[PDB]
């Protein structure tokens, strides 16, 4: 009931990327609605993690540290859900008016990075992933990127994110020992899958300019001062099992 | 500081 409720109660509802259906697809276009999308989107993600159960209980700084590493990983695994539900994984449904289909993924030169996200979509269904254990998947993994040097205070995030381990365990309860087994394997193949996005977004803003891509207020900053940390080693993500 | 801002207004 109470951590189910809440976590239902938060859950953003839907977000349009405001594209326009009607103009041929281009490289720009696609690219430039996404990262409009990704803003809105982000407005969304900070609503509904300051909304999330014991959230304050992280200093102020962490607490705007780990939205902004966790980003991308939770807009890819909300997007794979919203896709298995929507499509079936037939396409990546980014937005009720920003689905993407073969060609899109290839106009957008992101084929590659599509293709294993339209695979965790798959996932979704070859695991019957029901709503209940998505919500609280989506929610641990917020939790699951940290500095390696550590947060400001460690110790209120550590309990955190143990809570919220514990809270798949009940929802999941030798079937319980597997369906965590399959569910960690899951959330930990969210991590590759963000890892590329983001070394492709990183290079789309370098070099936006140059190919005449948009990137709204928020992402650049996150992308140029917050990104970085990430691709050159200094926050990494927690796995469950080894890589 | 866009993000903070985003951050403390919601
Ligand atoms: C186009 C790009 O810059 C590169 C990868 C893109 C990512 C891919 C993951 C994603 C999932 C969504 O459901 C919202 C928009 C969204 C994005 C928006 C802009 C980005 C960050």
């Amino acid at each position: 009931p109470i951590f189910l409720n809440v976590l239902e109660a938060i859950e953003p509802g839907v977000v349009c990327a405001g594209h326009d259906n009607n103009q041929p697809d281009s490289f720009a276009a696609l690219l430039s609605s996404l990262n409009e999308l990704g803003e809105r989107q982000l407005v969304h993600v900070v609503k509904w993690a300051k909304a999330l159960p014991g959230f304050r209980n992280l200093h102020v700084d962490d607490q705007m540290a780990v939205i902004q590493y966790s980003w991308m990983g939770l807009m890819v695994f909300a997007m794979g859900w919203r896709s298995f539900t929507n499509v079936n994984s037939r396409m990546l449904y980014f937005a009720p008016d920003l689905v993407f289909n073969e060609y899109r993924m290839h106009k957008s030169r992101m084929y590659s990075q599509c293709v294993r996200m339209r695979h965790l979509s798959q996932e979704f269904g070859w695991l019957q992933i029901t709503p209940q254990e998505f919500l609280c998947m989506k929610a641990l993994l917020l939790f699951s990127i940290i500095p390696v040097d550590g947060l400001k205070n460690q110790k209120f995030f550590d309990e955190l994110r143990m809570n919220y381990i514990k809270e798949l365990d009940r929802i999941i309860a030798t079937s319980c020992s597997r369906r965590f087994y399959q569910l960690t394997k899951l959330l930990d193949s969210v991590q590759p899958i963000a890892r590329e996005l983001h070394q492709f977004t990183f290079d789309l803003l370098i070099k936006s300019h140059m190919v005449s891509v948009d990137f709204p207020e928020m992402m650049a900053e996150i992308i140029s001062v917050q990104v970085p940390k990430i691709l050159s080693g200094k926050v990494k993500p927690i796995y469950f099992h080894t890589q | 500081g866009a993000f903070q801002n985003l951050f403390q207004s919601v």
